[PDB]
């Protein structure tokens, strides 16, 4: 095992979260969210690591040496970190839904695409070889889902038809109902074909105009107008925390990670963005 | 007969010390080609402290190196601190251009080395920096930061040599060899090719470094115009011997791509006693004194 | 990709050809600018009732309206206001036949028999929550086309 | 025995008709193999004499003209003007050589009287004006190479190859 | 011969990759990727060798002698390495695609140029006459592709048109024959003309800004701003391992490389960069 | 690559900048240039194009002024600064589509003259919307920067 | 239990008499489906005995024998001289894997006395003269694979692999 | 010089013969490239007057007429009322462009003075009446493109388009 411990976790957004990768060449008015290689939102593991590390260094002020061993020193480093974060893969995003007719309707649903689940499969397969970990349960669920890659499906529900984000009609096929839930909320999960999924997900993002106002005269200050992109509340990302054997990794994994529940990612935290719940796949599944 | 050395990847022919990055030569020296060929043909029983004796025994007369880009043939040409690759169609009028008039001289030669120069269309200089890491800290091991300017190829390039013996030209075909410096790779391929020999022209092109016997150094130097019309004369090391793990020698040489006058031949022929005559005959056997005619592709050794 | 704009293009094509007198076109333009905001505020069913009430669904105009679904040579006759409300009604019904909300055979068999337009209104009342969400962009495109192409008084 | 003949290729429009035995046999020296024009003969000491273009023989090796070699004799109205010759394929040096030549063939080159009226104001000319390539390819590059548009299709490359390779020297008048 | 056998393999980026090079201010990116000679991303042979050597020394601490004498002993340099890697050549980089009235609506495709395929064919030709390394079908596909050079080519014959990386409109045509897929991925491969291909590929790279934040006041530290280039997930590099005849090479190639699937390449592994899958072209195709 | 687009944008801006004779129309066009590219790349090209033409007051006189701009360079746009600025921006987009072979110039000039073919123009533009939006961003941003640099802030 | 025997693939034909039951169970790892061969085991450190080719255990890691693992009892005249060993299906060197195996399985190997009265100097041996595989396919690949010529019609591709995917080291003794 | 002729495509029976060339050479701009009709000409401001059908000119841009352009000279009963004129193959409003243009042309068009005793009441006429396309297949698409049935096995393709790729304003009176 190249890695002592391997814990995948989910990144349920409690509030809207805004991770940066700031203005592009063209849209100098926008502050966009961090994007994946194939266009979906993502959280770079550098942002994950920085935020979680800054959080741990205050929440556990007495285990600071364990944290500096596993997540790297920062005063004068004399060796590499023993811990790695993978980039957060978008796992499921909430979308407003208008269900035609079925059992008592929902007003929102979780939307995912086959490409996202394929990236989750890649993460899980790669770390099941670099570790003694084996997530055969999550992997079996994801492969049962990826078996039906052509058709837009829905999990443990029928719905047979829907309008997503009040712009996209989808026809849904109930998979088999034998596959139990994954992110076990009450809401269903739609696995969309990626062409329509890209549009649905892009609509489920949040673009917000913001301004700055003169204090004395309550008028917009010259230039104070811009746009920002938020990931909505309830959005679920997927990542893995990996560690090499240290006896500080055992402490980190059995003490720090078992008591790490809410952290604060990304920016604009003073306007309430960034609160996040971690879920540690090894127990939520 | 003809051997094409096709580099699979950027190459490194380290020259002139290591002390931003260490620079690579354009055309590998004949010692490198001879050493690669001897590496193929080696047998671990003929060892002797004379690296070039055991090397001359392993092969036959090798004729100097030039460039085959895409059917075209490029040849080195230097004016003094100015290397270039030109197609022979621009070497034809060169001697005429040599003692041509002054402003015409510079017009022509600087049009040759700059616009007719096909070097940069062919060659890129690729700096590569490497480091070493200690297997317990996972941070850069101290003092291990090295750099080297490799020789990358924009289009497919071959180094062309001609070997006389045809017996080795069977167990040389299709060999993947460790051509050059820091563990780089090239493929050898052998093909029958027709090349004239030993034409009696006035101006030859040094396809390889013409060595100087260190006895006529003062003689050859104090009247230099009598032998080289254009090119560079420099003290070069002869490389590194695999058997004894040392540098080889240092000799003044006429760097490849120089324009030599016919007189040089007789000069070299008159300043070698039997001992160093045999020595430099070996040197020429492995490929140092190769001349080509500005007329056409026709080679000849100086001594042999 | 916004195919409701193409649907609006073809529907607007049909009704822009079926309105001979320019006053009818200008009336349709006013209808288009008003009824989309009306269906936003008031819902689909009240606006649909208002529309069919001001449309004068006689078998004559009903037949011209049915023929519009096929011909592209049909014409809407009547007063400018009447034909504008009938044109907007055809716009809505065209969106409904496309997008498969209502079978075309049912729509035609209802526009023929007076004892079946009531069943048509009943089906539309049952489906109104879906229609209200679906047709917003289509009607906004209709309005944009109207105020782009038809001049105003 | 075989005879060949030299066709000089300038931008000059003095090419209209000089050859009648265009194929004659089946083999001609030059060729094009999907990577440019092969066997382009360089000739030194000759230059174009633009007035009804031909090759003045001057006494500077710096002066050189490039051309092609095709089977046959031109029009049999000359050899009072052309410099017909025979060589063992060894003293003429071309580029792009592919096969070993038959060790002896004849040559027909358009030759010009020396006729020193004024000094030959020699100039270098590199091929330009894509339109001239487009009309000369229909002119000669096909009347000889009937192979063209049958086997060779990379037409823009044999345009790309002569504009910077094919060059010649001139008299300015 | 003293290079008796050759092992061609593929390098699939599981996560983003950053094999760094000389950081300097001439490229609007502080930490650029290793450029090949044509501006394409490449992995130097030294980086491959060192990374795989470290990985093998960690994973098989008993075969350490075999590994030392095949990939070069460090503490006893007296004997050349019996194994050698060629520079990894970019074989295909993923690109975001917008279909235009086509049959199979894809969201991303693999993009290549003709320069890259020429280099791949060079590597393949130079090792095909080793009497065991045969793989005729692969270079036959490459040659069928190279014949069509000049035209933007698609392998799976359904696109006819597309917009690549949201910015480049290209028209595609089939190969007059199905040309069975090079890789077994269910994503079409696009061989582009080189001029437009360089643009598509250079746009397929990830350029990230990174910062250093003071732990206390969540302000950015002075000077802690820089940019890095990554190579996206799904990116494919092509390299060859060459081995001399010695018998430790035989046991190396036998049971060191058969159990070698995932490896860490490049730097920034604590950010989860560098997880790579090695596919040997001796079993797949 | 889209580097000729800066030259294209310079000349198209010079056209519409001389065509707008009222300075208030210049400032209106400035606001259009700064709003409509944002909206094109946030809502899509087709929604924003419908919005532009609805606001352009495409009557035959204005369309003739447009065509004259396409040809004359002495033309002048009239009609209610809001409308004239939306029509100037319509001309910006159409001028791009003409000078880039996306739309045949004769078919466009036919569309801006007849009436049945205006819907045909809109339908064709609809089928070319992904291509147009992908290809025109550099040009539209150049127009935006030119309008911010040359027309005084109102 | 589930049990298999490893059958070699030489250019000599004594091979078809090495098994009794064709299928036995319902699990064959070595299966071919429309691309090529799969799950062929490659033993190392053994040397063939082509005159009744039986893998003599040598010590040279460079020596190897590539053959297929098939379920069946070996000859029912063995288990006194064959090499019988059960191994947990994960430490087994097999190339071109397609699916995971049953985590443990019993293997029968053709064996012999080392014959230490003859210097075992092995020799790299290919499978050429495609007639010598032409016959053994209709000999082995029909009594082991009925699925060929009822699912395999591109037999040329089951030729173009045994051509080079199957080599070994023989002893010529 | 190379010159073309424009055969209008109306519904009525003016399309029997108007030509002196049926094939003549091979260069027609209108082609049937397995996908329908390419390089179709459009004249604007003109209207067919199917009573002795030859394009009557108007000054209304909505008035137009579509037709296919072929090489020839019309029936040699003309030069009295036809507007033969020289266009550089680009100024003509051509639709459905597949090939390119020769950059210089000269076309003949069936013209008629507008006989100004009538108000030119032009109205659109769409090609329909499936038994009329059945004869348009023969009367022009065979007396010109007898290429019909030579490579066009999908005639029922190239009838869908003519049913919609043509339309014109007619005097209707």
């Amino acid at each position: 095992p190249y890695y002592a411990f391997a814990e995948p976790f989910f990144i349920h957004a409690i509030t809207h979260l805004h991770v940066g990768s700031g203005s592009s060449v063209e849209e100098e008015i926008a502050l966009p969210f961090q994007r994946d290689e194939l266009g979906y939102p993502t959280i770079y593991a550098s942002s994950l690591k920085g935020a979680i590390k800054s959080f741990l260094l205050k929440e556990f002020p007495d285990k600071r040496d364990v944290i500096y061993k596993v997540l790297g020193e920062d005063e004068n480093p004399e060796e590499a970190s023993l811990g790695t974060f993978l980039d957060a893969i978008l796992f499921a995003i909430p979308s407003r839904i208008i269900e035609i007719d079925s059992a008592k309707p929902y007003v929102w649903v979780y939307v995912t695409t086959y490409e996202l689940l394929k990236k989750v499969k890649l993460y899980l397969d790669s770390i099941s070889q670099l570790s003694n970990a084996s997530f055969s349960n999550l992997k079996n669920k994801i492969d049962t889902i990826l078996a039906k890659e052509g058709k837009n499906i829905t999990l443990d529900s029928d719905l047979k038809s829907a309008i997503l984000n009040e712009d996209f009609y989808v026809e849904l096929e109930a998979l088999n109902n034998k596959i139990p839930s994954i992110i076990n909320a009450g809401v269903p999960l739609l696995v969309l074909e990626d062409s329509i999924g890209r549009e649905v997900i892009n609509r489920s993002l949040i673009r917000v105009r913001r301004i700055r106002i003169d204090r004395d005269k309550k008028v917009v200050e010259t230039g104070g107008l811009w746009s920002e992109e938020y990931v909505p509340m309830k959005t679920i990302f997927f990542s893995v925390l990996l560690g090499k054997e240290s006896k500080e990794s055992a402490i980190f994994a059995s003490c720090i990670l078992r008591n790490l529940r809410y952290v604060i990612l990304g920016g604009k935290e003073t306007i309430g963005k960034g609160i996040v719940e971690l879920r540690w796949v090894k127990d939520v599944i | 007969k003809r051997v094409l050395i096709k580099p699979l990847e950027p190459l490194m022919f380290r020259s002139q010390g290591e002390f931003t990055a260490a620079q690579s030569l354009i055309i590998p020296r004949p010692s490198t080609i001879a050493g690669m060929l001897g590496y193929i043909l080696f047998n671990k029983s003929s060892g002797t402290g004379d690296w070039l004796s055991d090397l001359t025994n392993l092969l036959a007369t090798i004729y100097g190196t030039f460039i085959e880009t895409n059917g075209e043939y490029l040849f080195p040409l230097r004016m003094g601190n100015h290397l270039a690759l030109v197609d022979q169609q621009h070497l034809i009028n060169l001697p005429t251009l040599l003692e041509k008039e002054y402003e015409r001289r510079e017009k022509g030669i600087y049009e040759l080395f700059y616009d007719k120069n096909k070097l940069f269309q062919i060659i890129n200089h690729q700096d590569r920096i490497g480091i070493s890491i200690d297997k317990s800290t996972r941070t850069v091991k101290e003092h291990y930061l090295y750099s080297a300017r490799y020789l990358a190829f924009k289009k497919e390039v071959n180094y062309v040599i001609f070997i006389d013996n045809d017996a080795i030209s069977d167990k040389i075909n299709g060999k993947i060899v460790n051509f050059g410096g820091e563990n780089r790779i090239a493929k050898l391929e052998v093909d029958d090719y027709k090349v004239d020999t030993s034409i009696e022209e006035e101006y030859y092109l040094a396809l390889s470094p013409i060595l100087i016997p260190d006895e006529a150094l003062d003689n050859f130097l104090d009247n230099i115009s009598d032998y080289v019309a254009m090119g560079k004369v420099d003290k070069i090391s002869l490389g590194f011997d695999i058997a004894n793990t040392k540098r080889k020698e240092m000799l003044t040489a006429i760097l490849e791509g120089s324009i030599v006058k016919r007189s040089i031949i007789d000069f070299i022929k008159n300043e070698i006693k039997n001992d160093l005559r045999y020595r430099f005959s070996k040197y020429e056997k492995i490929g140092y004194n190769t001349l080509m005619s500005l007329c056409k592709l026709a080679l000849r050794k100086i001594l042999s | 990709y916004e195919e409701d704009y193409k649907l609006a293009l073809e529907a607007f094509k049909k009704v822009f050809n079926a309105l001979t007198h320019y006053g009818a076109k200008q009336a349709f333009r006013s209808r288009a600018r008003d009824l989309v905001e009306e269906i936003y505020n008031s819902g689909f069913i009240p606006t649909f009732f208002y529309i069919i009430s001001k449309a004068e669904l006689n078998s004559d105009s009903l037949d011209s309206l049915i023929s519009l679904f096929s011909s592209d040579n049909a014409i809407l006759r009547g007063s400018d206001e009447n034909v504008s409300y009938s044109a907007y009604l055809f716009i809505i019904l065209y969106y409904l036949i496309k997008r498969g909300i209502i079978e075309q055979k049912f729509l035609i068999q209802a526009l023929r028999c007076e004892k079946t337009r009531l069943d048509l209104i009943d089906k539309l009342y049952n489906l109104a929550p879906i229609i209200s969400a679906k047709i917003r962009t289509y009607l906004l495109a209709i309005k944009r086309l109207s105020e782009a192409l038809i001049e105003a008084r | 025995s075989t005879q060949r003949e030299y066709v000089f290729i300038p931008i000059t429009n003095s090419i209209t008709i000089d050859v009648k035995i265009t194929i004659g046999g089946s083999d001609h020296i030059t060729n094009i193999d999907e990577r440019g024009i092969h066997n382009v003969l360089v000739i030194t000491g000759y230059a174009v004499d633009e007035k009804n273009g031909r090759l003045v023989p001057t006494l500077d090796p710096c002066d050189y003209v490039k051309g092609i070699l095709v089977a046959g004799t031109p029009q049999q109205a000359q050899s009072n003007d052309f410099l017909t010759l025979k060589l063992p394929a060894n003293k003429l040096y071309l580029i792009r050589k592919k096969g070993n030549i038959s060790d002896d063939l004849k040559i027909y080159i358009p030759y010009s009287s020396p006729d020193a009226r004024n000094s030959m104001k020699t100039k270098p000319v590199s091929i330009s004006d894509d339109t001239i390539v487009n009309n000369i390819i229909k002119e000669v590059f096909d009347k000889i190479y009937n192979i063209t548009q049958k086997e060779k299709v990379k037409i823009e490359k044999v345009k790309e190859d002569i504009k910077e390779l094919f060059s010649y020297y001139a008299l300015e008048q």
